[PDB]
């Protein structure tokens, strides 16, 4: 989610009930306008946390122009430390499939199953990316250039257009994006309707923790996964 | 000994139709044929057990029935004095079989339902045990893999009714493997 | 009766825990409005059990003295896991409906299923085994089993199947509460396996942890250590309030600055697990009456015999 959702309690908002305090608030506004600065993305989402079994990941994403481009990653510990994460790759997403288990706040942990905890975190944002970060639809255009950029005449979905699995995009490489509605399984998307139904929670079954924001009435909308880190596989027999 | 009533030959020694008596205390009503045991009849036993169904020489065969001492019972397709081909068997508890047999034992293709939680195991069966490749079926779940040991072992299957399957393992006693992505099919 | 949640939301919000300020409010008249209705002596945010459709917003409840194979029965009054009511309600200002009573043999020796919420009280819940209710009876079954894994206290503040408040708790440190799980103890009784917190005789005795347990031998989970310590407010500690993080039950949380505490959940409702979910096997296929002589072949004798008996 952009800075917006660090001025007022976003996330807390939508009813998942977990993010920042005000304290990490504060910090992660400061923290992420210096990000921008020493890093020059075009913009800084705070992508969420990692909640360690000692100390939670706090995590930003760099945004380009060109904001489809493979978005770097930055964690922290202590909110205000943040630190470039490597890019993930497909064997780093091979590598963490042996592991199974809660996160450990120092990211030097060793499995012996070695495998980094660094290298953990790498795989399960991509994953977490590549799978349930939501765009909503109309968002972002692809200019003619062969970049994306955000749709800055958007205005939010209509509220016949906001039950519907199709109205929402993975944000990652593919209206261009994929939609919704494939993503398997049929149910493992949540839709609900909280604060006078000025407020869309998009939340996602598969990889608990995400919640999506959306406001109908104007272009606010943002997407943190603030959780466990694991994936879901138990989902079919849930639902 | 016992006692009977009913027909004979001159030389024959029995082979109308009506009942006998033992001498261990158990009863026969219907036919027979020459110093044996042929065609549709009805036991009686002192145990309270019973069978209803044909015979050939001294055995049970060809469609019938049985109540057991403990309460189960079963009809179907005997052989040799034993269960055998197809047939039904339910036991204590409303628990059912129904499928193939051999040699007393459950064999070949069958479908066992756990009337206790409505599920149903249907697949192959090897001398009473729940082995092989089989469809292990729920309410809205259905497991599809190899058993042993009455366990599911082995790699796969889950079939659910929202459209969706789940792939996985089975390693440990009632344990599964880290579970692979879900399919389309 | 009604507690100041507001305070609780604060608290809640210095370690990013909570509804939001507007919505914990208006939780707060909607429990205003249940303390109003209806004869209740007591009542506290239980929490908030995340649905597909709608979610939940649990409030414990203890009402007022005297007003409001084998079976294993329930606990009909107020011992063990139903000592509280619990209402629940979608959106604040939709009518509190009451949940049922948990039934041990029935309701939450089914925690063998994990499923998720429809927000429906009367959505059917098809799983295996076949879940012995509706939502609502699932509802309390995963309320009852977060209750007796997640409600805790610290060391002090009560004396000990029944307690009361310690008036001499002088107070235990912050650091000192987030140091150790040794200064937290569990607040509620512990379900013992047949689903009942007190044992019943079904014609050995299972044996759970007394009232006053610590917490620090609540584990575990292939050695991950269950509640996970930290303190809110790290840049200013000599005002921080000791966070704990369950690892057994996620977004369960105890809070405590030292001399008061409270509880909430705020999860889906579902325990956690390092190995996927298995379904559990069915039961051990049964066997025939074994091929004895008792029903064997009834052997008719001869009528050679019957003539050789006959001369006599």
């Amino acid at each position: 989610m952009d800075a917006d959702s660090l001025l007022l309690s976003l996330e807390l908002a939508s009813g998942s009930g977990q993010g920042l305090s005000p304290d990490r608030r504060a910090s992660l506004l400061t923290s992420l306008m210096l990000v921008k600065r020493d890093y020059r993305f075009a913009r800084v989402l705070f992508w969420g946390r990692i909640l360690g079994l000692v100390a939670d990941y706090y995590i930003a994403q760099g945004l380009s122009e060109d904001q489809l481009a493979p978005r770097k990653t930055l964690y922290s510990l202590n909110c205000t430390e943040w630190s470039l994460l490597p890019p993930a790759t497909e064997e780093m997403a091979m590598q963490i499939s042996v592991v199974s288990g809660r996160f450990m706040g120092d990211p030097s942990h060793e499995y012996e199953h070695q495998i980094k905890e660094e290298t953990r975190l790498v795989s399960i944002i991509d994953q977490i990316d590549k799978a349930v970060a939501i765009i909503p639809r109309g968002a972002l255009f692809k200019t003619p250039f062969g970049v994306t950029h955000v749709n800055r005449t958007f205005e939010g979905l209509p509220l016949s257009e906001v039950r519907k699995l199709s109205s929402y995009f993975h944000f990652r490489e593919a209206d261009f994006l994929d939609s919704l509605e494939y993503d398997i399984p049929r149910g493992s998307w949540s839709i609900q309707m909280e604060r006078g139904n000025a407020l869309v929670v998009l939340r996602s079954l598969l990889w608990p923790g995400l919640t999506f924001y959306h406001a109908p009435r104007t272009k606010n909308y943002g997407y943190i996964y603030v959780g466990t880190g694991e994936k879901n596989m138990d989902l079919p027999f849930m639902l | 000994l016992g006692e009977y009533e009913g027909e004979r030959n001159e030389v024959g020694e029995r082979h109308g139709h009506g009942k006998a008596r033992l001498p261990n205390g158990d009863t026969y009503e219907g036919s027979y044929e020459f110093g044996k045991r042929h065609g549709q009849g009805t036991y009686k036993f002192k145990n309270g057990a019973r069978y209803t169904g044909d015979y050939v020489k001294n055995k049970k065969h060809g469609q019938g029935t049985f109540i057991y001492p403990d309460g189960s019972r079963y009809e179907g397709e005997w052989a040799d004095d034993q269960r055998h081909g197809q047939g039904v068997y339910y036991y204590v508890n409303n628990d059912t079989y129904t499928g193939e047999w051999f040699n007393h034992q459950r064999h070949g293709q069958g479908t066992y339902l756990y009337a206790e939680t409505g599920s149903k195991y249907v697949g192959t069966w090897v001398h009473g045990q729940q082995e092989g490749a089989a469809e292990l079926i729920h309410l809205n779940h259905r497991y599809q893999g190899k058993f042993m040991n009455k366990n599911p072992v082995g790699p796969g299957k889950y079939v659910f009714d929202i459209g969706c399957e789940q792939h996985g393992e089975y390693r440990l006693t009632d344990t599964e493997r880290g579970e692979e992505e879900e399919e389309e099919e | 009766s009604l507690p100041n949640v507001m305070e609780s939301a604060y608290y809640f919000e210095q370690a990013g825990v909570g509804l939001g300020t507007d919505e914990t409010y208006r939780v707060f008249l909607a429990l205003k409005q249940l303390t109003d209705t209806h004869p209740i002596q007591r009542c506290r945010f239980w929490g908030k059990i995340l649905g597909l459709e709608m979610n939940y917003i649990v409030a414990e409840v203890e009402f007022r003295d005297g007003e409001d194979p084998q079976v294993i029965p329930k606990e009909e009054s107020r011992t063990g896991a139903n000592k509280y009511v619990y209402f629940v309600c979608n959106v604040p200002g939709r009518p509190w409906v009451r949940l049922p009573s948990v039934t041990p043999a029935q309701i939450v020796t089914a925690r063998k299923i994990k499923k998720f919420f429809t927000g429906r009280l009367d959505a059917a819940v098809i799983s295996y085994p076949p879940f012995p209710g509706n939502e609502s009876n699932y509802l309390r079954a995963q309320i009852a089993r977060i209750s007796a894994g997640t409600h805790v206290s610290p060391l002090g503040f009560y004396q000990f199947d029944s307690y009361e408040e310690n008036p001499d708790f002088e107070g235990i440190q912050v650091i000192d509460l987030v140091e150790s799980l040794s200064n937290w103890v569990h607040h509620v009784q512990y379900i013992l396996p047949q689903g009942r917190c007190n044992w019943f005789n079904p014609i050995e005795q299972e044996v759970g942890p007394p009232l006053l347990t610590p917490i620090s031998e609540d584990l575990g989970i292939q050695n991950i250590p269950s509640w996970t310590t930290q303190l809110s407010s790290n840049l200013i500690p000599q005002y921080a309030i000791a966070v704990l993080r369950s690892n057994l039950w996620p977004g369960a949380y105890a809070f405590s600055n030292g001399k008061k505490f409270e509880n909430f959940y705020i999860g889906w409702g579902h325990k956690y697990c390092v190995e996927n979910y298995t379904p559990p096997s069915p039961p051990p296929v049964y066997q025939e009456y074994p091929s004895g002589p008792e029903i064997t072949e009834m052997n008719d004798p001869s009528v050679e015999e019957e003539q050789a008996f006959r001369m006599t």
